[PDB]
């Protein structure tokens, strides 16, 4: 495939680590989310090669 | 939570002819009570992703 012209890569939450104490529970609890969606832009651009065994 | 407001009564005029003995009478009162208990609300929970998707 093309490096520039082949893939997208749309981020809505870009990667994030978070620590937030819990007070109910005896906790520390660490989060590390992160949203996003790829898509293929111009699929003509990409070249598979399926291997049959 | 309470609150206290006093009420009365009000007295009767009675009539007396020479020796006729005046017959007391009583006043009576109570109170009144206002209590609140009731806590009102509004509660709206938004997602993150919905959050991290829309103004």
């Amino acid at each position: 495939f093309s490096k520039s012209r082949t893939l997208v890569t749309v981020e809505a939450k870009p990667f994030t680590s978070r620590i937030w104490d819990d007070e109910q529970n005896f906790a520390n609890v660490l989060d590390c989310y992160a949203m996003y969606q790829v898509g293929e832009r111009r699929p003509d651009t990409a070249a598979v090669v399926k291997f049959n065994e | 939570n309470t609150y206290r407001i006093d009420r009365l009564n009000t007295s009767s005029v009675k009539g007396r002819t020479s020796g006729v003995a005046l017959e007391p009478t009583p006043v009576r009162n109570d109170k009144m009570l206002i209590v609140v208990d009731t806590v009102l609300y509004i509660r709206n929970p938004i997602d993150y992703q919905d959050d991290w998707t829309a103004p």
